């Protein structure tokens, strides 16, 4: 899933 | 992937007016949609995310609403600075953008001046014929130009180019270039350029005969 | 917040290229980054995304297997290596940061963009333009106004500069944006409207300059 949050 | 459609392609607004831009989604994207503003030569700028939330530093006249498949960007009273293109972008399943909607300065409807330019003899000797049809100083931006050679409608062998909206006139000018080989060009006689526009009661045809 | 791309240029198809994007003015290791490309024809297209640590990566279907996104958190950089380039990859490539504020139910939009860098994938070699007259005539005249111009055809790369009468003639001029032809060579037209009174007693010359090939052409345009 590319829409998962990629930030921290 | 998901397809974002925007309509209409151009909106004509006078400063102080309300501007509505529609964005539609192939499938529902819940409230996961953004709006961006882009002026020529510059990079996009974030306006609204989620579906309703403004970004930091965006005036209150920018308002976004919508859910699922139908969204709307609103500029309550347009101002000096808002003439640009506006894209929407979904981030629910993948990342896809809409085609964009141009917002330009509204003025009086102005029919184009239609000019036809035969190929030069200097070019014909090098093997190619370029026929140029000019639409000068018109408004609004949408126009239909159609090439006819011996009354045969031409498709797929012409290219168009359009100026930005003029600073003073607020008009547009359009260029359409029909390119033929020399052999093809000399096999036919009448070269017509037929223009359709809102400021024309009926379509305008400008033509010449080869070797006139 | 400042994102700056570079590394673009002109390359042959089938070859490779690497892009770079420096990031400033925010905690870099705490944000995922994106690559988005823009084309005059297909609009804005997402390219790839990399997690805040390089952990997870995702690519557009059009570039999967050929493009690879990378980042170095100690350099505050993000890179994009392109392989087996196709002409359809020609675009302006922007650097974009995910989110405006952090949120795990609000992510996937671009809060800050870079200026962008341009990648031109072409097999064409540097070539000067040919300048043909757009001569005025009865069919270029409407009332007291006549149209004349120049056709700057078959050159590479962009841009060409066009003036009229060495800058003396400005009002009435329209220099159209260049167009990429099926040949892979660019083409444009510059036109001006002048009073039909002056076609006999006023010389009109377009000045075409194509610096990439050290080509300078003056063309006098007279009626037919």
């Amino acid at each position: 899933n590319p829409n998962a949050n990629p930030n921290a | 992937q998901i397809v974002m459609t925007q309509s209409p392609a151009t909106v004509s607004v006078s400063p102080g007016e309300r501007a509505t831009l529609s964005c539609r989604a192939s499938r529902s994207v819940t409230s996961k949609l953004a709006w961006y503003q882009q002026k020529p030569g510059q990079a996009p700028r974030l306006l609204i995310y989620g579906a309703s939330t403004r970004a930091t530093g965006i005036p209150a006249r920018f308002s976004g609403s919508g859910s699922g498949t139908e969204f709307t960007l609103t500029i309550s009273s347009l101002q000096s600075e808002d003439f640009a293109v506006y894209f929407c972008q979904q981030y629910n399943n993948g990342f896809t953008f809409g085609p964009g909607t141009k917002v330009d300065f509204k003025r009086t409807v102005a029919a184009p001046s239609v000019f036809i330019f035969p190929p030069s003899d200097e070019q014909l000797k090098s093997g190619t014929a370029s026929v140029v049809c000019l639409l000068n100083n018109f408004y609004p931006r949408e126009a239909k130009v159609q090439w006819k050679v011996d009354n045969a409608l031409q498709s797929g062998n012409s290219q168009e180019s359009v100026t930005e909206q003029d600073s003073k006139d607020s008009t547009y000018s359009l260029s359409s270039t029909l390119t033929l080989s020399k052999a093809d060009y000399e096999k036919h006689k009448v070269y017509a350029c037929e223009v359709t526009h809102q400021g024309l009661s009926s379509p305008v045809t400008k033509s010449f005969n080869r070797g006139e | 917040v400042q994102l700056v791309e570079s590394g673009g240029g002109v390359v042959q198809p089938g070859r490779s290229l690497r892009l770079s994007c420096a990031a400033s003015g925010f905690t870099f290791r705490n944000f995922g980054m994106h690559w988005v490309r823009q084309t005059p024809g297909k609009g804005l297209e997402w390219v790839a995304v990399i997690w805040h640590d390089g952990s997870n990566k995702f690519y557009a279907d059009s570039v999967e297997g050929r493009f690879t996104i990378s980042r170095d958190n100690s350099k505050n950089m993000i890179y994009l290596q392109m392989n087996s380039l196709r002409v359809e990859d020609t675009a302006i490539y922007y650097c974009a940061r995910d989110s405006l504020f952090y949120d795990h139910d609000n992510s996937g939009y671009y809060g800050y963009w870079g200026q962008g860098t341009l990648v031109t994938v072409s097999s064409a070699s540097t070539k000067g333009p040919s300048v043909f007259p757009l001569a005025p005539s009865s069919k270029s005249t409407s009332g007291g106004t006549a149209a004349l111009g120049c056709l700057v055809k078959d050159y590479f790369p962009e841009p060409v500069t066009v003036s009229w009468n060495s800058g003396a003639l400005t009002s009435g001029v329209h220099t159209f944006p260049a167009v990429l032809q099926s040949s892979g060579l660019y083409s444009l037209s510059s036109v001006v409207t002048v009073p039909s009174s002056s076609l006999g007693t006023q010389t009109y010359i377009c000045n075409v300059n194509h610096k990439p090939s050290n080509t300078k052409v003056d063309k006098k345009v007279e009626p037919k």
